């Protein structure tokens, strides 16, 4: 790195000097302290000093000390079931070592260097490695977690230690250049992870939202966005995500989220179920959540160290599954560099790395096989915070186009009784297209139909909608309340999925897949009850109809046979009427 | 000493002569009438820097200007020593009645706080009313403001819980062994009549007892209206985390923050970023807000949720922007209730909290309540909502079942906010809730289970 | 409901358009006030620079 | 210098209808005039200085136009006195301020105003301060922004908004002096709205750390409703702090029955949506009671002419006093036109025009009409 | 190839002695490594220049910077060698074959010919469908522009027809020894999924091997980007302009066109007039649907299409206005029509091209094309009526005559509009409309002769 002190003091950021090749987009140090800094500009000798946390500490001529390179995350086993920042510290040491509050200055290393993880080198003495290749079998619980070499350090083997106990310190595996493989590599986050090869996006991805896997799914590792008003859970809707449904691999990362906003997972998923390793997610997952009053710049370092440890593990074929607490926060903190840079505004009032950092960003990772063996893809959606809940501000537009099967989150929605809150219609999606193949076999060779006829009424049932926003069922025909009432019921307890119940939290197939018949049912023989003349007025109190609506508390187990029971009730107690 | 003046003009100082400072620290002003001002030390420079009087530069002068440097950080008293006491924005007598020694001065500035302190706002209390606690429900550690135009009864109403505020330990489990309450108030920008009235409500509840305020009248420099905020919210996690005081702390007339806020935002050299706000406002109005939260292994919980008031309706006023996601839950006021009659006028739309869901229903309070309260909301939304489409279409226009919805409308909200001195207490409630509900038999209650629901009914 | 659609209705959304319009369009003032005192910064320091 | 600041005590009413039986205020609070162009306030202090509640009488149109204070200046010689009968020029004096004063003429021109209530007021006298279009000194500082290349905030104007403004509406009110005497300062500005803007902020905020305000509907100004206030977004706080010399004087079934009238016109919009959607006679006898209720409610109450040497002035006794000749009607109209009869035949009573002249009846021979008729009320009608 | 860099942000570098360089260039930069990256030259003022670095930036040192001068402006090598060739944003050769025979290497801008020359595009063209053929065709030439969502089947929906695509002389009475067959088709802004779902539209059937694809993913830089188009843009030129082939430039989500934009006036300081978008976007943009018409005496002619989606679907924004002023037609696409499944969702009225009018009928296609064109218009929407009506009476509450122009409409929508992956011939394309006419019987049909319909019917 670069040696020298601070040359030109200035309220938090301030002008170092005497440096030599600071390279933009550099780890450094600032104050006899610690409060690392950053190479974010150049003008000859001197750089403009990043200053991450808040800074009421500091002189006039303090540390600055680059690196040469790229920052430097430093990835390996241990990482695990522990709080840490949005700069991969471990905030569980700060606690243990400071007191009730965050004391900084205290910065310990991100990986276990003291505890002895049980290693297992299985790189046979004399041949190449790569970076990127597997280096053996890791015990981590219920999961696999394998060791790759840093890439680029591909060299050639010498040695194996024995199968015991061996930390992310200790020689686990060696290579002929005074080099040694241990269960951590050094890698930067600023640069992604050059795995095997590009591959499509054909898997639908599940969570338990009917709203999303029924029709509106994505990719095992495609890319997605959900704004989210001033409070529309949006934060703790993360909760249910990655606990809930499968992931390879879970990483909860968030900007600036406020330390209330911010504490309804942090001890919550700690209690969750896990039908792999079993015990609390805790076992997988990582928590890189920030705090809003969390140093302004550490909002940033959050992404940018979320985005590397998704890859990490994608590249070995695990399929990284990581969400993003209100992506929105990171703006807050990217544009308020200007402020702090006096840099020349951009478009939209805001900075101008809209697509450099958005589209970049927001495609780093996703669905990647990579040398690891298997197939490592990478599923992210960051929810946008748009402070009038404007749709249409920097933020909304900023990631369109650039993820598809976009939501929208009204402020009735989730305050009335609609979970999720979302948008009915503002709310489509064209993943689900290509989505079919792995529908059609789960699911059925005909549920891409079963699908599509239902968003049919949801989508056209708006024909009436309308009229009715002009009128009301004064006018009503007999087709009238046919939809109108049919998707009205379609929301309340068809759409609307308390994911804070006993287990509707979550449904498969055969769940989400029997329902949309359940009333379709009623349907069919709804065509034939008015259409014979039967009014639609006996058809309303139907006590049948009020079975369809307790569809969606039943489980996977109950449910097959449930359903099943009233089928039979409907067409019983409608074709008679 | 720094005599080396430069530039005078406003509540914004400029000097050289100071190659040594860091970011905060507390200066003096000596001017040429014998009047000295304190400062913040901003931004520094090496040949200058930038200063932060407190009150406007009146009759100063830049060759008699005289600073001095206090502290390289603030900090002022601590102690919960001055209790019931009075004082201003900055904090300091301003009652009459002697000064008096604290512990250690402590930035107020409200550091951050590790993730195991924080906590799940299950603790609900009693809000002396209804409205609250069942839909929203109080809960320490929780954030939820009250979005309010101007007049509306963002302080009458206010004042409801000054005299109805009182947690419920006998249906919970703990005791009333530990649990201290210890009050700090602090205004910034308040009225003549908002003065006294509020005092009135300390003697009439005892509130004016275990009090340390730092109160900023409006004729208060502007220079505290963001600056006092600190320094109560921290005068509370020295006597709730290390003494155990679950003391809950609430700001007032925050309709004045950011206007002070504002000043910075271009008043001083940065960008607006938006609706001619500081840039960094979010921040500015997180290590603040942030300071709510119950902490385990330290029974010392902070509640903050002030009151903000926005011209007219406006939601999406600048304030309400990150306020919502920075608090996590809200309140919400509507002025056709508050000039109509209905008093306490007080209704939550959006209003629906954060973590009150999880908190009451099983254990401490009753039963039934979890599927209450989603039930009220969504059974009332259904009804106003021909509040429209009735004063379109005709006037008796509608089936003869939907005909119910409205039919209870105007019950629903007349009577429900209907609520008076009343200390609706946690039941007090679910009864009346449950008498409502009646008006349509268990067919559109899809939200409560088939037991609980006939449960109550 | 012609008539009044006609002078209520129609009218009604249209005299709102007007006042968001007026205020949409001038909203643009940031736009020239904000990146007027722009140019006076980026220049008055290459501005500045040139004479020092 | 005030001994100590004081709560509010006593009431003040112009001698105005509504304006001071809806929102009236006391000594200690001020409000705002709204109103675009026309609007009753450039000359409304004009109605307001003639005769109302105080005794000194000071006034400083901020940044007020030539034409928009000519006559109003000139006017003023020719006031009456209630001390000794001439011009208010007797006992008061002109602090105005010109259009063309320049910006800095104009951005103190008013605080020369309330720091003369004051000494007056430290002597133990009530003053009142009303300063008309209060847009134009704002304008001032407003301005001066942009000329010392301040920085703006919200809606293209400085960051300086309430910033004294707040501070001016403090020191207001009545609060015993340290001159041994405590006094009576008063104060009540008029904000203007240039362009009828109420999302101006200099509306917006100033009702952020005041009392109550009174909003002047542009429209009503059209039917001589003087003063062109406006009810339905106007609201007063120091309704509260006034019943003490209400009910004290005046009477005690009135600090009532005159709340239980605002209901009339309240609970008369939901149907007036739909009464000018249909028809004003498609409702049920109960119905039509507040119909054509309110419509009186103002004809001869809200509607008065600030020129109209009797209506012009009116008082707490022109106020209870017809405020109870409706009332009659309500509780005999509900029974009456309920007999069977439709209030048709209630609506040719030629008994309703005689209650018309709540307003152009002698201040002084009012009471000849109170009782007189008001017996009249409950009888003839008594029968249907 | 000069060093001390002073003045640097994000992908931007500025190096004094700026008199060897002028704007509209680019050189390849090396920082310490001697890594090889890029950069356009702008600003070249007497103290220091303006460069654009390639990547996104890191990689810039205050020691080194020295650059290597490639060429003022830089193009690539244009010929008829690249019929299946593959290139991204810049355009390089990411396809594996050997570099591409550069023939001349021509400014990707070489502005409009002389006006004199533009004659009017009428040369019919089908592309494998009845409606946007039959009621909306394309003539060589014609710039026609697609309203498309987004979020909709655009991406499909484009290089759906986008092979569909077949030009017929034949039918004019010509071969294909002039008229030869030529795809171009550039994208940007791609997600990585997308980028993917491309590839597969040319590998199907013989489609790649006569194209030549460009596509600047929106991660990848976003200098390439906005030129990205110009590139292959200005290579079509060689093609049916130089040496008389038929070429069709199919634009692509000018999102990026914008975005994109948004950088070079955000740190060239060029100020954003209306929409927060640079003040000249009308005439940058115009040079774009330039590249489209013919000549006097040349016969070779390509055909231009737009196609992008707006910021929410409106049509207030650049994205639309801008298009919408100088395209001379409009196709947009409605959730609506796609929500009930009809693919390809395409409205009727709404979408047209302006100048497919004159181009279709005698001698063109199909000589009664000439009112069958403005027949099925009129007539169809004409149905449209007593689509949404059905609430209102009913089914068979409605005439004969006027409820049989109902289920045309539905047979319309779901058959006719709704065609997929189908691929009409232009003729077979024709029939269709025909077929569905026989609904009313001959003589119902007021825009056709009976002529005619007395015939085709
Ligand atoms: N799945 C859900 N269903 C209903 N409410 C939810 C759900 N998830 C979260 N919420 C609620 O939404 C509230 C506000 O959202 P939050 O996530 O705190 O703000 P944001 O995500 O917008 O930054 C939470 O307080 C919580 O009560
Ligand atoms: N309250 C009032 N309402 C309507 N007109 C008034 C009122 N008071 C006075 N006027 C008449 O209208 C003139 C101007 O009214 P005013 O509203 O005071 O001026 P401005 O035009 O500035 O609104 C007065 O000089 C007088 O002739």
């Amino acid at each position: 790195m670069i040696q020298g002190v601070i040359q030109k003091i200035a309220g938090p950021a301030v002008i170092a000097k005497g440096m030599l090749g600071a390279r933009m987009y550099d780890i450094c140090k600032v104050g006899e302290e610690g409060l690392v800094g950053e190479i974010i500009r150049l003008d000859g000798d001197t750089a403009f000093v990043q200053v991450y946390e808040d800074t009421s500490g500091l002189k006039v001529g303090e540390p600055v000390v680059s690196t040469g390179l790229p920052l430097a995350v430093e990835l390996g086993p241990g990482m695990l079931n522990g709080i840490y920042d949005g700069i991969q510290r471990p905030l569980e040491r700060i606690r243990e070592k400071t007191g009730i509050y965050i004391t900084r200055g205290v910065v310990v290393h991100a990986l276990d260097r003291e505890k002895k993880w049980a290693w297992t080198p299985m790189v046979k003495p004399g041949d190449e490695v790569r970076g990127g290749m597997v280096l053996g079998t890791v015990p981590e619980f219920g999961f696999t977690h394998k060791i790759l070499v840093p890439p680029d350090v591909r060299g050639r083997v010498k040695e194996v230690k024995p199968a015991g106990e061996y930390t992310v310190e200790e020689p686990v595996v060696v290579l002929e250049d005074g080099t040694e493989l241990k269960m951590y590599h050094t890698w930067p986050v600023r640069r992604a992870r050059p795995v095997q090869r590009k591959l499509d996006p054909n898997t639908p991805f599940l969570t338990g939202m009917r709203i999303l896997d029924v029709l509106f799914p994505v990719a095992m590792g495609g890319t997605a966005a959900i704004p989210g008003p001033f409070g529309s859970g949006k934060t703790v809707t993360q909760q249910s995500l990655a606990k809930w449904s499968n992931a390879d691999v879970v990483v909860y990362v968030g900007c600036g989220e406020r330390g209330n906003e911010m504490t309804d997972v942090l001890v919550e998923f700690p209690e969750l179920t896990d039908p792999k390793t079993g015990g609390p997610l805790m076992h997988r997952t990582v928590l890189i959540a920030n705090t809003s009053n969390m140093p302004v710049a550490a909002r940033e370092a959050s992404i940018y160290v979320g985005v590397t440890i998704a890859e990490y593990f994608r590249d070995q074929g695990f399929s990284v599954a990581l969400m993003a607490d209100s992506t929105s926060r990171w703006a807050e903190a990217l544009r308020e560099i200007s402020s702090r840079l006096e840099e020349m505004p951009a478009e939209e009032g805001y900075p101008p790395y809209l697509a450099a950092r958005l589209a970049a960003f927001y495609e780093r990772a996703g669905k990647v096989i990579t040398l690891g063996g298997e197939e490592g893809a990478v599923t992210i959606v960051g929810a946008v915070s748009p402070p009038g809940g404007d749709m249409s501000e920097p933020v909304t537009q900023s990631t369109l186009r650039i993820v598809g099967a976009f939501w929208r989150l009204d402020a009735s929605l989730a305050f009335r009784r609609h979970f999720p809150a979302i948008n009915w219609n503002g709310s489509y999606s064209l993943f689900t297209s290509a989505l079919d193949p792995w529908y059609r076999e789960n699911v059925a060779e005909d549920y891409p139909e079963l699908r599509d006829a239902i968003s049919e009424l949801l989508q056209r049932e708006a024909g009436l909608q309308e009229i009715v926003q002009l009128v009301g069922p004064d006018a009503l025909q007999d087709a009238e309340r046919l939809v109108i009432e049919v998707g009205r019921i379609i929301r309340e307890d068809f759409l609307q999925q308390n994911a804070y119940h006993e287990v509707d939290a979550y449904c498969s197939m055969k769940k989400a897949y029997g329902i949309m018949k359940m009333i379709l049912a009623f349907y069919k023989e709804a065509e034939a009850a008015i259409k014979r003349g039967v009014s639609i007025d006996e058809i309303l109190q139907l006590p049948v109809l009020e079975r369809i609506g307790r569809a969606r508390y039943v489980s996977e187990e109950e449910f097959p046979a449930y359903f099943e029971e009233a089928m039979k009730e409907i067409q019983g107690a409608f074709k008679a009427l | 000493e720094y005599t080396g003046i430069t530039y005078i003009s406003g509540p914004l100082l400029f000097v050289e002569n100071a190659k040594d400072l860091a970011y905060g620290a507390i200066v003096d002003i000596k001017d040429g009438t014998g009047r000295v001002r304190g400062g913040q030390v901003i931004e520094v420079s090496e040949e200058y820097a930038v200063i932060q009087v407190f009150e406007e530069t009146t009759g100063l002068d830049l060759a008699t200007t005289s600073v001095s440097l206090v502290e390289d950080v603030a900090r002022l008293g601590v102690s919960k020593e001055m209790l019931g006491r009075r004082f201003n924005g900055i904090g300091k007598p301003i009652d009459g009645l002697p000064p008096i020694t604290p512990e250690k001065r402590l930035p107020i500035t409200g550091l951050p706080l590790n993730p195991v302190a924080r906590r799940k706002p299950e603790q609900f209390i009693q809000t002396g009313i209804s409205t609250i606690d069942v839909m929203n429900t109080l809960v320490r550690g929780q954030k939820l403001p009250i979005f309010s135009g101007s007049g509306l009864p963002a302080n009458e109403i206010a004042a409801q819980i000054a005299r109805q505020a009182t947690v419920r330990p006998d249906l919970s489990g703990e005791g009333e062994k530990e649990e201290p309450f210890a009050v700090v108030f602090a205004a910034m920008g308040i009225t003549q009549r908002e003065l006294s009235y509020f005092i009135q409500e300390f003697e009439r509840t005892g509130a004016l007892s275990r009090s340390v305020l730092f109160l900023n009248k409006a004729d208060d420099p502007t220079i505290e209206r963001i600056l006092t905020p600190r320094m109560a919210l921290t005068v509370a996690e020295y006597l709730a985390f290390e003494h155990d005081y679950h003391v809950l702390v609430i700001l007032t007339d925050m309709t004045n923050y950011c206007e002070a806020l504002r000043e910075i935002g271009a008043a001083r050299e940065e960008i607006p970023g938006r609706r001619g706000y500081p840039g960094y406002m979010y921040t500015d109005l997180a290590t603040i807000y942030e300071r709510a939260g119950v902490v385990e292994g330290k029974k010392g919980s902070v509640t903050q949720i002030p009151i903000l008031s926005m011209p007219d309706d406006d939601r999406t006023h600048p304030i309400p922007d990150l306020t919502g996601y920075i608090t996590e839950g809200q309140i919400q006021l509507s002025r056709e209730l508050h000039r109509k009659g209905i008093y306490p006028p007080i209704d939550p739309l959006p209003s629906l909290s954060r973590l009150m869901n999880n908190g009451v229903g099983k254990g401490k309070t009753r039963e039934d309540h979890k599927q209450v309260s989603d039930q009220l909301y969504s059974a009332y939304a259904n009804g106003v909502d021909i509040r429209k489409l009735v004063a379109i279409i005709g006037e008796d226009a509608l089936t003869e079942n939907d005909r119910r919805y409205l039919q209870f409308a105007d019950a629903f909200e007349r009577f429900f906010i209907n609520q008076g001195q009343q200390n609706r207490s946690i039941e007090e409630s679910l009864q009346i809730a449950w008498a409502l509900l009646s008006m349509l038999p268990q067919g559109e209650l899809k939200r409560i289970s088939k037991d609980h629901i006939g449960k109550y009914y | 409901r012609v008539n009044a659609l006609e002078q209520v209705v129609i009218p009604g959304i249209r005299a709102q358009i007007r006042f968001i319009q007026q205020v949409l369009e001038q909203r643009e003032r940031e736009d020239t006030f904000r990146l007027k005192r722009i140019k006076g910064k980026i220049e008055a320091r290459e501005a500045e620079e040139e004479g020092g």
